């Protein structure tokens, strides 16, 4: 309903209304517009009957109290530890799609990611945005899988190490170049020795650095985009390959939460305050090879989980 | 306005121009007046195009922003030392330099145009200084009354009074556009007969 | 100015303050230095300023501009004077000497004269006067027929 | 459209705005007239408008009729030079005849009755006759307080004319002060004054910053510090010059740092933020204060005085407005006009 | 100082014929020579681009070149031809082909003798000259091979005098020449080396203009130099008019030029879109600025979004109050500068002209230095690279005495150049096989 | 016609007969047009754009549906103004002004048609609307006096109010939401503190009013996610890059290590403002700009929480509600007050989460969820809920009532009848016909129900001239009850509104007799 352009006025109300649905219950977007449109059309016999409209609502209203007790006496009360009962509510409403086929794998994976999320002894709600749903092609959908980690979808800059094991992860939040200040500054030179100092000094900053970095034990790095200066720069980049650290590049800004979420992670914004307490552990850290699709990375066997 | 109630100013009486905030609070007539004519631009603003202020310490910085008022100040104070009650200048004047002028009773006006500055040192017998280092006694302007009035919905200064004027002014009176424009045409084929007759009668 | 970009820096506050002081002495003496030689009217091919107007007016000295690069020249001729190309006080040898100089009016007009009392000189000019431009340009090729007999 | 019983036209504008109105002037000044002698009457009607401001519409029909009575002379043989001086020669008969039978009634604050006969004539012909015993109240009161009796003039400058669309036409008063279309900078401020003594500021509330090209150069951390110290340390020293003179609210004409909005909160002191121009200059003779363009020249001889500053609020909209009311004499003044509709 | 302007070629005869068209109906001159102006502020610098003989008659200072009489009587014979000097027009008999071998070996050796001679002449009768102007197309023969070789023995010629240009850009999806490729690889390479700077223009832009934002479905040739022309004025305008800040165009190479290399500017013009809107869009200070900053003013083909500008420069014409342009232009170099410089912060030149240009309301002019122009420059070497490997049409080009390794030496250096735009970005520094091992 | 020509090309003009044929034709049209809207049984009209992108929406105010419509006659521009201005002015009456406006018009057309000039019915209507508006005044009951009584009279009102409006299928459910939202204003009538919040899904009836408040916002990351017994500081300066230093200073050095040291300056000046923050010992943080992913961090660390990005809205708001200041500079801690709620919290209402005030200090402000099926629905509660707020608002202001139902219009209709039966002259005519146009009001709330309005409206008569001054209709039933006993009551301000707006645009329109138009401009778009 949405995808379609329907022109009517009339029938622009029914594309929000099964939007209405979609939103309170996830489920019978369809069902609830043919209810609709059977209730109006049965308007049309009473207005030619000589009903008046104001008759007719208000009596539908007196109808719609009776059916809630109907179908509050009709039901039957479900306790969360029953697993049995969720298997087969989740795949009822999922043998009806394409999927209908796999649903003899995808319904206990549904039903897993739900106990998961949420602790069934207080769960009044569940937010679904700590579940994240990641689309690769290549197979069929016969080869999907639960991942309990985390999955990064961009490559690693670094060039030879593509896989860690007991790794500590590290979050940053600053810029490895140049230093850089937000006054409009300038360096002038007017002697010849000073390009020589310019050069040697700039080398000495940089690896003043990563210094700082290995000497906490960390062998994956993650860093944050930015998009006024330079993140990553190609000495910096040198630097961390001798010393055999992993490096990731451009993580989003929008999905730092769901990253400290998931390894326990703590983001730092200042080299100062890089210590030993603010690092994340995970057994495996690797990027693995799909056939010919691309290249996507895992992260699995995470010491401190969170509830994602 | 009816076609009799043109007059003839002896003197120079022109429009009133462009005034910034404070012009309402200064006096609008004056008996015997010294009119200090200018032709330089007294408002608070940058030195040379071509300057550039290079500084290191904030004790210096404090003491450049105060140079500019103390150029400023200076200036007008040279002005206002002359005895001169009116001054006009061809050049813009400054918000400030209106209100200064306002809390010492005496009038301002700029952007006067061109023309009109020259009858006016022509009847009133100063002379035009782009400088404020040598205001003598001779380059000031006197009159023997000044005032502002209202014409036909517009205000107009005049400078009244003049013994030793070589100039007049016309104020036409009409009802529209090409009636005065018409009348002024009549008025230019008096003048140049009379011109004529003068050299030869 | 300086033919090469050249900008004016302060450091201080007196600098900020002297500078305009300093700019209208030097032109002062400038102006001055050239009425001691007596000189009495001032011509120059480009645009003048208003500062040195203000100080040509007060020493009593006639100033017109004139922008041909041929009028100047014939100028120079005629009141045998010589150019000069910067503002330096002029030799006594330099300057030229004329008997008569007159702003005047004719017929809707206002001239510039530069009369000599002298038969000779070194140039003369013919002024015409007619009712219509048709006819003083027929004229005018008459005079110059005449001429080059 | 001649006389009290007369009617009224509806203007209608290049873009399709709507125009109520019986001036005689206007309605030929919004017509659009393409016949060169048509324009002539155009400018007929401004002219007389310029220079009395009444009498715009019976002009046009003393002239109009002119006209008409010449076509038959005209016709009959009689050139239009003899008519012309004709029409001239009456005209000076009928003139020195005018003021034969006059009457000098009076002008004097005292009585006001006369002024106020002649102002209930001129409005007796428009919508506002429904009430113009009041308005005419108004009218000459506004004048009487800017006249200049020696020079024999009065200024329109020193007299503002504000209305605001709802509420009742009757509510249309007359305040001896200033109103503006500003509140107070921080939403926290009291909303009324009752011994207000105004300052007046043309500065902004900004660290200083002279006009030529400059630039300031940081060549170490001790630099940076300094620097950093002499831009508190200004927010301060502005404030603190303000409330030794005894000042009690403040006028300014740009705009307030972040900083220095709240300090004039810590130190109770209310303030107004960006006024206008023609305002400022009214103020300063309303309150009988004057102006400053520093801080540093400020003294207690130079601020004003007023009996009350407040805030008014009108109904559901977020519109507000600041009156500045029982100062003492007083050349300005300003007429607030409500009514129910912007035609109105 | 003294300025002299040289034409060469189809595109730029016709473009100057015009510019000095758009010339004269300002300074008061007339298609016979007399100076009919009232005022003497257009007579002060009047002899910069004009030389004045003996009755009050003025001669521009223009060399017009071109390899058949075709395109030299059309400007003779078509309007303005008789204020023009006798002896400036040089043409040849046969013409060009744009095989740009034959214009830069054959023909145009034959005829630069007799050029050099003019120029001298024209030379001769200025105090001081401060420096040229040329006007070429980079798609003809005779403006890419004969130019080239003029611009080579010129700088033999003349040490350091300026050498300021005005060459449009080639739009391959206007392809026209099968070999276009060829004729603007080789040209560029000479330029980087042998001129200050260069203004580029392209037809497309010049064709969306007119076409898509004011009118006109079918614009032909005739519009497009009315357009450029609008260009050429401003960038030179400032040079006929006084100033309170004498800016002359050697300090325009120094204060827009930071590195000689990277010296390619593409220019603009705001006031002119659709003729309904030339009325009802409200002209005022920051929506015109605003026409500085945006996707439709730009004349070349390369997204400034993704680019860094390097230094910017904005020219004022009218006669405004001196506060409300700087007021927006403080608001617009602060609006969108996250767009803004990587290294080189407040760009900003500003100049103002108290007389604009004649016709309309209000007038400005931009120039930009783009990063972003390296986007083009990848384009025809990409093309060009293609072609080579296949040496199509390539006997017209080796067969007429050239070698070939003059196509390699040429393409190197684009590639070089392209190298120096893409490091001053730092961004398009950010893999199909399956070798990931140990190191 | 002349046969010379006065005007431009595309200008017209048109007079007598035709221009007030012009002018009432407008008036008329638009008159019909929303009587169909009018009383506890009109219905609703389908707005839908051509221009603005094929927008939809539906509503029954009177106001909204004449701001969309592209009316063109001059005359009809009239009336389109004054429901405009009656919206921003009281908030109801919207559609009984247009009525009563139009109404007034189509009994003046009549009266020309029998030959009396203009002015003679204007000076006839003049002396009817002095007579009208003073029985109203005498019809006035002012309480306020009584707490109790004065709560019965507010319900009473909003439950008028919204009775024609969609939320009359919950009156009741939403009458207790109205009033006990503006009794939290202590009577200030600063409407924006409420903050109405509508957000699409679930049943029209779970739309409720938070006993504390509710923040659409986002805390920092790694920071506490609910704070007890919190102490707020409301704040209003910059954090992201707060080294905004207004001068136009620059760095130049002449090596590398001296950039890195006064880099490392910055963070200094950012770490020491924000110590200087935690001496007030607050733990809740609250600002209106951005802050920067370093002093971030330094809240996560002292255990802070620290709201970033609510605009001047959400800052004077939170102000009311906690009683902070908003406070700036930070430099002395004892002058500065700060807030005290019991509890925070974060919430999911539908999909999205909210953060959670309660048990707040003073809570002068609040914030209403409204839910719902459809974006229609979801407007039209909204906007409908506008005009209970107002006209409570103005109740409180000034607390004098006055019955409706069409009590009200047929006792002002007979004090003009009583005056025109002494008063000679043609004047006598006009002023009966003022009241021919208040007794239609009465007329039209019957006829949109389907009951005999002529009948109804007889009985109404008879009854309020025998002295029955609280007789009036009854919708439920279509027959004649009292007001006083069944508690249908309206506000002194709002009919006050009504009747003296509608009686001048009739007047203002009535003497206008020519009509010129200008020459268009033509559509020449960019
Ligand atoms: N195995 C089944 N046998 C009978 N009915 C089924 C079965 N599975 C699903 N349904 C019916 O399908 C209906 C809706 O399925 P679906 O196509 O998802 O529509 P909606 O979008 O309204 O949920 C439900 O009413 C359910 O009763
Ligand atoms: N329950 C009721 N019984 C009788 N009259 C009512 C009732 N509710 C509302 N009304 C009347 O409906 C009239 C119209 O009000 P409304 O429909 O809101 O339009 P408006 O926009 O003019 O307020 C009011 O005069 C009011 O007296
Ligand atoms: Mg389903
Ligand atoms: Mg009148
Ligand atoms: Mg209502």
């Amino acid at each position: 309903l949405k995808q379609m352009q329907v022109l009517h006025p009339a029938a622009r109300m029914l594309v929000e209304l099964s939007k209405a649905q979609d939103i309170e219950a996830g489920d019978g977007t369809t069902s609830v517009v043919i209810i609709a449109g059977s209730l109006l059309d049965s308007c049309t016999k009473l207005l030619q009957k000589g009903i008046h409209p104001t008759i007719i609502s208000e009596s539908f209203q007196k109808a719609l109290e009776k059916g809630i007790e109907i179908l509050t006496d009709m039901s039957r009360p479900v306790e969360l530890s029953d697993r049995e009962t969720l298997l087969n509510s989740a795949t009822t409403s999922l043998n009806s799609k394409v999927v209908s086929q796999y649903s003899s794998l995808l319904s206990p994976m549904s039903v897993n990611a739900v106990m998961k999320v949420i602790d069934p002894a207080t769960a009044t709600s569940v937010d679904l945005r700590d579940i994240k749903i990641v689309k690769k092609l290549g197979g069929t959908i016969d080869d999907c899988e639960l991942v309990e980690g985390l999955v990064l979808t961009q490559k690693v800059s670094n060039s030879g190490i593509t896989r860690v094991e007991k790794a500590k992860i590290g979050l940053i939040q600053f810029c490895l170049s140049a230093p850089k200040t937000d006054m409009d500054n300038q360096i002038v030179v007017s002697d010849y020795a000073q390009m020589d100092r310019v050069l040697r000094e700039e080398r000495a900053y940089i690896l003043n650095l990563v210094k700082q970095i290995k000497k906490t034990g960390c062998n994956v790095l993650l860093i944050q985009k930015s998009i006024l200066r330079d993140a990553l720069s190609d000495l910096a980049l040198h630097f961390l390959n001798k010393m055999k650290i992993m490096v990731i590049k451009d993580i989003e800004r929008e999905d730092i939460e769901f990253i400290c979420k998931t390894i326990g992670t703590k983001p730092v914004a200042h080299i100062d305050q890089f210590t030993a307490d603010m690092l994340g552990s995970a057994e495996l850290a690797e990027e693995v090879n799909l056939n010919g699709s691309g290249k996507l990375l895992k992260i699995t066997g995470c010491a401190s989980p969170g509830k994602t | 306005g009816a076609l009799e109630d043109s007059q003839l100013v002896a003197g120079v009486a022109f429009k009133k121009t462009f005034s910034y905030a404070g012009f309402e609070m200064q006096p609008k007539k004056y008996h015997n007046p010294k009119i200090a004519l200018l032709n330089v631009e007294l408002e608070l603003k940058a030195e040379k195009d071509n300057a550039e202020i290079r500084v290191h310490t904030v004790e210096d910085y404090q003491a450049i922003v105060d140079a500019e008022w103390n150029i400023l100040y200076d200036k007008l104070e040279k002005i206002h030392h002359s005895g001169a009650k009116v001054v006009l200048s061809k050049l813009p004047i400054g918000d400030v330099a209106t209100q200064y002028f306002a809390d010492r009773d005496m009038f301002c006006a700029g952007r006067v145009p061109e023309e009109d500055l020259k009858r006016t040192m022509m009847a009133c017998g100063g002379s035009i200084q782009t400088s404020v280092n040598a205001l003598s006694a001779d380059v000031l302007g006197r009159c023997q009354v000044f005032e502002e009035t209202q014409i036909g919905g517009e205000r107009y200064n005049f400078f009244t009074g003049c013994p030793k004027a070589k100039t007049c002014t016309f104020i036409l009176r009409g009802g529209a556009e090409q009636f005065m424009e018409e009348t002024e045409r009549s008025l230019h084929d008096a003048i140049m007969i009379v011109r004529r007759a003068i050299k030869n009668d | 100015i300086t033919e090469t970009k050249g900008t004016v820096l302060i450091k201080t506050a007196e600098e900020l303050m002297n500078f305009s002081k300093g700019e209208e002495n030097l032109m002062d003496a400038q102006v001055k230095a050239i009425a001691d030689t007596g000189a009495n009217v001032v011509v120059t091919g480009g645009k003048v300023a208003d500062m040195a107007l203000h100080y040509a007016n007060k020493y009593n000295i006639m100033l017109v501009r004139l922008n041909s690069k041929w009028d100047l020249r014939r100028l120079c001729k005629t009141v045998g004077a010589t150019a000069l190309p910067r503002l330096t006080p002029p030799v006594l040898e330099e300057m030229g000497h004329c008997d008569s100089v007159y702003l005047s009016e004719v017929g809707d007009t206002q001239v510039v004269v530069f009369k000599h009392e002298k038969e000779d000189g070194a140039i003369s000019t013919i002024v015409l006067r007619g009712s219509t431009d048709n006819l003083m340009d027929d004229i005018e090729r008459a005079v110059d027929d005449g001429v080059n007999t | 459209s001649l006389g009290p019983n007369g009617l009224d036209k509806m203007m209608v504008d290049k873009d399709g705005d709507v125009t109520v109105t019986n001036d005689g002037a206007t309605i030929l000044s919004m017509m659009d007239v393409d016949h060169q002698i048509a324009k002539l009457m155009v400018e007929l009607s401004k002219s007389q408008d310029d220079e009395i401001g009444d009498g715009t519409t019976g002009v046009v029909v003393l002239a109009g009729a002119l006209l008409e009575e010449a076509e038959q002379l005209l016709d009959r043989g009689i050139h239009p030079i003899r008519i012309a001086d004709g029409y001239e020669q009456a005209a000076r008969v009928a003139i020195e005849h005018l003021d034969k039978i006059s009457d000098s009634v009076l002008v004097d604050i005292k009585d006001t009755e006369p002024l106020i006969q002649t102002a209930k004539t001129t409005l007796g012909s428009k919508v506002v006759n429904s009430c113009h015993r009041q308005m005419a109240e108004i009218a000459v009161n506004a004048v009487l307080t800017v006249a200049d009796m020696e020079r024999r003039d009065v200024d329109f400058e020193l007299i503002k004319v504000e209305g605001k669309v709802g509420g009742r036409l009757e509510d249309t008063k007359l305040i001896k002060g200033v109103i503006v279309d500003k509140d107070f900078s921080h939403p926290q401020m009291p909303k009324k004054v009752e011994d207000a003594k105004i300052a007046i500021l043309t500065c902004p509330f900004e660290p200083p910053k002279p006009k030529t090209k400059h630039k300031l150069d940081v060549t170490s951390v001790e630099d940076y510090k300094a620097l950093q110290k002499y831009e508190k340390e200004k927010f301060e020293e502005m404030i603190q010059q303000i409330k030794e003179t005894g000042a009690n609210l403040a006028i300014c004409q740009w705009g307030f740092d972040d900083e220095a909005n709240h300090l004039l909160l810590q130190n109770n002191l209310p303030a107004v933020r960006w006024v206008g121009g023609p305002e400022i200059e009214l103020i300063a003779i309303a309150t009988g204060g004057r102006i400053v363009p520093r801080f540093s020249e400020l003294t207690a001889e130079k601020l004003g005085f007023a009996g009350l500053v407040q805030e008014i609020s009108f109904g559901t909209t977020k519109d507000k407005m600041l009156v500045i009311e029982q100062c003492k004499n007083s050349r300005a003044v300003t007429i607030f006009i409500r009514g129910g509709n912007k035609m109105i | 100082r003294e300025i002299v302007h040289i034409q060469a070629g189809q595109c730029g005869n016709q473009i100057g014929a015009k510019f000095w068209e758009v010339i004269s109906d300002e300074h008061g001159i007339d298609p016979t020579g007399t100076y009919h102006g009232d005022s003497d502020l257009q007579l002060d610098r009047i002899s910069v681009y004009y030389n004045e003989a003996t009755g009050g008659k003025y001669v521009p200072r223009a060399i017009l070149v071109d390899l058949e009489p075709g395109t030299m009587d059309s400007v003779r014979s078509g309007p303005f031809g008789q204020i023009f000097r006798p002896d400036n027009f040089v043409f040849g008999q046969s013409g060009a082909g744009n095989n740009w071998a034959k214009g830069h070996y054959t023909e145009g050796a034959e005829l630069v003798d007799s050029v050099l001679d003019v120029v001298r002449k024209e030379a001769e009768s200025c105090d001081c000259l401060q420096g040229f102007q040329l006007t070429h197309s980079l798609g003809g023969g005779t403006g890419s091979g004969m130019g080239t070789l003029l611009i080579s023995k010129i700088r033999e010629e003349y040490p350091d005098r300026i050498m300021n240009t005005f060459s449009v850009v080639p739009s391959p999806k206007v392809s026209d020449t099968v070999v276009e490729p060829y004729n603007a690889t080789l040209s560029v390479h000479q330029l980087v080396e042998n001129t200050d700077e260069t203004y580029c223009i392209d037809n497309e832009a010049l064709y969306d203009i007119c076409f898509r934002t004011l009118k006109l479905t079918t614009p032909t040739y005739g519009d497009l130099n009315h357009l450029v022309s609008a260009t050429m004025s401003g960038v030179t305008t400032c040079l006929r008019f006084p100033g309170q800040l004498n800016a002359d165009l050697r300090k325009l190479a120094v204060n827009m030029v930071p590195f000689p290399r990277l010296h390619f500017f593409m220019p603009g013009f705001a006031p002119l879109t659709s003729r309904g809107s030339q009325q009802y869009r409200a002209l005022t200070v920051p929506e015109l600025t605003q026409q500085v900053f945006d996707a439709k003013n730009m004349m070349a083909a390369c997204d400034p979004r993704h680019g860094r500008y390097l230094t910017v420069a904005a020219v004022f014409r009218g006669r405004m109050s001196m506060k409300e342009v700087d007021e927006q232009m403080l608001n617009v170099q602060n609006k969108n500068s996250s767009y803004f410089v990587e290294w080189i912060p407040n760009n900003v030149k500003t100049a103002v002209c108290d007389i604009p240009p004649r016709g309309l309301k209000m007038a400005v002019t931009f120039i930009g230095n783009s990063t972003a122009i390296q986007e083009l420059f990848k384009r025809i070497s990409e093309q060009f690279t293609a072609m080579f490997r296949r040496k199509a049409f390539l006997h017209w080009y080796t067969g007429e005495g050239m070698d070939e390794m003059e196509f390699t030496e040429a393409e190197s250096n684009m590639n070089d150049l392209v190298s120096e735009y893409q490091q001053y970005q730092d961004a398009t520094a950010e893999f199909g096989e399956e070798a990931e091992e140990e190191a | 016609l002349a046969p010379v020509n006065i005007f431009k090309a595309g200008a017209d003009e048109e007079r007598a007969e035709t221009a007030r044929l012009t002018s009432f034709i407008g008036a008329i049209a638009i008159g019909d047009l929303v009587k169909s809207t009018l009383g506890p049984k009109g219905m609703d009209k389908i707005l839908l754009s051509s221009g603005r992108d094929a927008s939809l929406m539906v509503t029954n105010d009177g106001a909204t549906i004449l701001k969309n419509i592209g009316v063109d006659n001059p005359a009809a521009k009239v009336l389109v103004d004054m429901s405009r201005v009656q919206d921003d002015e009281v908030g109801d009456g919207t559609t009984s002004v247009t009525v009563l406006a139009a109404e007034l018009l189509r009994e003046a057309e009549s009266l020309i048609a029998k030959k009396i000039h203009p002015q003679t019915i204007i000076a006839g209507w003049r002396e009817a609307t002095k007579a009208a508006r003073e029985a109203l005044l005498s019809s006035a009951v002012d309480h306020g006096s009584d707490e109790v009584k004065f709560r019965q009279d507010l319900m009473n009102i909003a439950g008028t109010t919204l009775s024609s409006k969609l939320l009359t299928h919950h009156k009741d459910h939403f009458t207790k939401l109205a009033v006990e939202a503006v009794l939290r204003l202590k009577g200030s009538g600063n409407l924006e503190a409420i903050h109405i919040i509508k957000k699409l899904g679930g049943s029209l009836a779970d739309s409720y009013l938070d006993e504390g408040f509710l923040l659409d916002k986002k805390i920092g990351v790694n920071q506490p996610k609910r704070i007890e017994n919190a102490k707020i500081l409301i704040a209003n300066t910059g954090m992201d890059t707060d080294k905004i230093k207004i001068f136009g200073s620059r760095v130049r050095v002449d090596s590398t290590a001296k950039v890195a040291e006064i880099e490392h300056a910055e963070k200094e000046k950012m770490k020491e403002k924000v110590e200087r923050i935690l001496k007030h010992g607050i733990n809740c943080f609250i600002n209106r700009q951005l802050i920067y992913n370093y002093p971030e961090q330094l809240f996560g660390a002292a255990g802070v929480m620290a709201i970033e990005h609510a605009d001047f809205a959400g800052v004077e708001r939170l102000a009311l509600v906690t009683g902070g200041e908003i406070a700036s500079t930070f430099d002395h801690p004892e002058l500065v007050k700060l807030g005290s709620c019991k509890l925070i919290e974060e919430v999911m209402i539908g999909e999205d989460k909210l953060i959670h005030f309660s048990g707040v200090a003073l809570g002068e402000a609040c914030t209403i969820v409204l839910r719902g099926a459809t974006q229609q629905i979801l407007d039209e509660a909204e906007r409908s809920l506008h005009d209970a707020l107002c006209v409570l608002a103005q109740t409180v202001k000034d607390s004098r009532t006055v019955y409706g139902g069409g009590c009200s219009e047929m006792l002002m209709a007979h004090a003009v009848t009583q005056l025109a039966n002494r008063t000679p002259g043609k004047e006598a005519v006009a002023m009966e016909s003022y009241a021919k146009a208040l007794r239609m009001l009465p007329t039209i709330i019957a006829d949109n129900a389907g009951y005999d309005s002529a009948d109804l409206v007889a009985q109404l008569r008879a009854a309020h001239s025998e002295g029955n001054t609280t007789a009036g209709l009854d919708m439920r039933e279509g027959t004649i009850g009292d007001m006083a006993i069944l508690g249908i009551t309206e506000s002194f301000q709002v009919k006050r509104q009504v009747l003296l707006s509608a009686a001048e645009a009739a007047e203002v329109i009535l003497r206008v007799d020519n009509i010129i138009k200008a020459a268009p401009r033509k559509r020449v778009p960019d």
